């Protein structure tokens, strides 16, 4: 039950960090969209 | 502004790494020596 | 700057590393590996 | 099994993350240096 | 304007710790025994 | 100790990324903030 | 014979006998010999 | 296994043991019975 | 428990043919008295 | 007085049984897990 | 340890009892040739 | 009667191997991996 619960947390890390990652992809893009 | 307008910045999909994860986990018992596991022991060594 | 309004997020984290690892501090009071269990116990006997 | 597999992947998606994080900040950069 | 000559992304290297993982996945010795499992016995056995 | 290794080797690349992710988000907004 | 009140005891076991048998007949169900199980988990894997 | 097997040797000796034992108090009893 | 058990048990029915065993000798010997 | 000629103690021949205890032991795997005990598992963790 | 132990123990208790009945079982069959 | 007054029936005494033997019954988990065992066992490999 620890190695399960360990799972879940990694793959909640892992979705915690794609979403930021892409948030700030879709700010590069915008601010270079902009300054273009 | 010049010089710029290529730029870009990716974006990550690592959703089948995430959601196979959460798969794996309710399955664990069948890479674990459990009660389950030592039931097919028990009927091997009879 | 019409772009002053543009943000970066920012991520946390951390009670999930923290969680990894404290799960792995302990992990011995819970699992225990058959192999490395047969050979301490061949040793003794 | 179900545990070689968790390793995998978790190994697979942090390529991923690190990749695109890297082409990212590649990208911020060369922004940066442009403007500059 | 501000000065951005200074602004710098960092670069994260995680490749050690992406190559152990998969190391061990490679090396694993599967047989792990799930203690909290097995002090479900009384239960099991009834 | 494969789990156990596996588990502190994850979160040592997890907190990485966590950390450049946010320096990156530093210096995406430092950016913006120096050219509006 | 003034030695018609000699007797000779007789034994009952039998309840004994028949513990140790079913004692046997169950006892995979309670101990594992860790060896045989590595050997075992070692064939699966 | 190696101790099922020492149980049921056990068990196996403990009852001819028993068998001998009640038919060689029948055989003095009898002899008993004979010169009485 | 359960060769703790069996030990127990092996352990009364060894008692229980040590005393009839016993009390048959005294019998045999109380007869060839008697009778020499 | 009656017949007596037919009378005769019986010889008890355990030996195999005795010859098998002796064998046993000196060949005994010593290693054997008590799978009530490990079902105890909660009550020794705490 | 314990277990070797109680086999060890259970054979010579076995065999001590073997002996008895045996010699017990010779006396009474002499007694019955001697008054045959 | 004659030539009977030397025949005797001995007595046995197993009384220290039935001692023994309820002895070592209350002594067993010496022999067993139980779960004081399995904690010598994680001193060891810590």
């Amino acid at each position: 039950s620890q190695i399960q619960e360990s799972l879940t947390t990694t793959s909640t890390a892992l979705g915690k960090l794609q979403d930021v990652v892409n948030q700030n992809a879709q700010a590069l893009n915008t601010l270079v969209k902009q300054l273009s | 502004l010049g010089d710029i307008s290529g730029i870009n910045a990716s974006v990550v999909n690592i959703q089948k790494e995430i959601d196979r994860l959460n798969e794996v986990a309710k399955n664990l018992n069948e890479s674990l020596i459990d009660l389950q596991e030592l039931g097919k022991y028990e009927q091997y060594i009879k």
